[PDB]
This record gives C-alpha cells, sequence and structure tokens, in this order.
C-alpha cells in the first residue's frame, strides 16, 4: 500500500501502550542494532 | 551482501543506553502474553551494530527526500522491528516482502516503541507456533532476536485506535 495522500507515515495513537508506526517505503527503515535476547520468567 | 555486525562490549555507554530502551519500553500486553511469552525484562545476550555502506546510502538519500517535503523535519526515531525475517532484512535491507498485509494500519512495515510489542512478532504474527525447538511462544530458553531500527516518519498520518 502507500501512505496516506500528503504523508510519509501512519502513526498508530495507543492507557499504558506506546505507539506503533507504518512505513510504506523499505528505504525510510534502517536496522542500526541486532539485539540477541532471551524473556524472563518472572521471580 | 556488504552487511558486517559489530559486538558491542557491555562496557559501551552505546551497549548500555540500547539495553536501556530495550528494557524499559517492555509493557503488559491484552493477550496476558499469548502472543510474545510472560515476563517484566530480558536477559540481553548480544547487541551487534549493523554495517552495511549501500543500505545506510538507499536510508539517508530516502531521509533528505523526506526531510526536503517536510520544512527540513525527517521525524527520525530509533523504534523496535520484530520479525522471522531479521537475518533477510541485515543484509538485503526492507522491502515489500516485510509489509504486514493484515496490519490494522494499513499494508506496510510496522515498528514498536514498546519492545515488548515488537517482541510478540519474532516467531511470526500472534507470535505463530513459538520457537522452532519447543513450539513455544514464551519459551525462556531459546534465543530471540530483535532490531532497533532509525526511522524516518515524515508527516505522519495521525489515526486513533480502540
Ligand atoms: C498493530 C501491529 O503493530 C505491530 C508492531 C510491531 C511489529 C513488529 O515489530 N514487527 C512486525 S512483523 C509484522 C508485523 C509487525 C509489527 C506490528
Ligand atoms: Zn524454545
Amino acid at each position: 500500500a502507500h501512505s496516506p495522500p500528503g504523508h510519509h507515515s501512519v502513526t498508530g495513537r495507543p492507557g499504558l501502550a506506546l505507539a506503533e508506526y507504518v512505513i510504506y517505503r523499505g528505504e525510510q527503515a534502517y536496522p542500526e542494532y541486532l539485539i540477541t535476547y532471551q524473556i524472563m520468567r518472572p521471580e | 551482501s556488504g552487511t558486517i555486525l559489530i559486538d558491542l562490549s557491555p562496557d559501551d555507554k552505546e551497549f548500555q543506553s540500547v539495553e536501556e530502551e530495550m528494557q524499559s519500553t517492555v509493557r503488559e500486553h491484552r493477550d496476558g502474553g499469548h502472543a510474545g511469552g510472560i515476563f517484566n525484562r530480558y536477559n540481553i545476550l548480544k547487541i551487534q551494530k549493523v554495517c552495511n555502506k549501500k543500505l545506510w546510502e538507499r536510508y539517508t538519500h530516502r531521509r533528505k527526500e523526506v526531510s526536503e517535503e517536510n520544512h527540513n523535519h525527517a521525524n527520525e526515531r530509533m523504534l523496535f522491528h520484530g520479525s522471522p525475517f531479521v537475518n533477510a532484512i541485515i543484509h538485503k535491507g526492507f522491502d515489500e516482502r516485510h509489509a504486514y498485509i493484515g496490519g490494522m494500519f494499513g499494508a506496510g512495515i510496522y515498528f514498536a516503541e514498546n519492545s515488548s510489542k515488537s517482541n510478540q512478532y519474532v516467531y511470526g504474527i500472534g507470535g505463530g507456533t513459538g520457537c522452532p525447538v519447543h513450539k513455544d511462544r514464551s519459551c525462556y530458553i531459546c534465543h530471540r532476536q530483535l532490531l532497533f531500527c532509525r526511522v524516518t516518519l515524515g508527516k505522519s498520518f495521525l489515526q486513533f485506535s480502540a
């Protein structure tokens, strides 16, 4: 798909949740850091 | 390919600021951890800098275009991306194949401020069938990977949701 006319991206505005974003061109993102991790079982 | 991965030392300020973004942006999810697992924090195993000359110049070229359409404002963010295709992304970059066709906000490439949001997509949409080894969306053993990405938003369409 394309951005809404006159826009370069979409902001998905979220009580505790932060925003999600959508770009329609892959050149508008660079993968700076690769993070290797495990999720931790709570205490 | 052109891509090299540079290991950051845990002692490096860059390692510590990326870890802090990863740890501080965990939240509880409305699925009670169905997609991404049950956790309040991560065991960070490694942070690598992704270095690809071509892909960087591809990024900075598009950033200048957006910037010049937006009173010299790229509106650049650092955001999380989870995908089974992280290996293809670091080598070939983001493209049509990395789009979320069924996405709430349209068929494009999705990024999250919440690391725990991107974590839901590492094994696919809704966490798919979980880790390839144990078939467990809440696996505490298997090594997961997230991208921390420089994203040009430019003029962003504000969509209110739920
Ligand atoms: Zn596993």
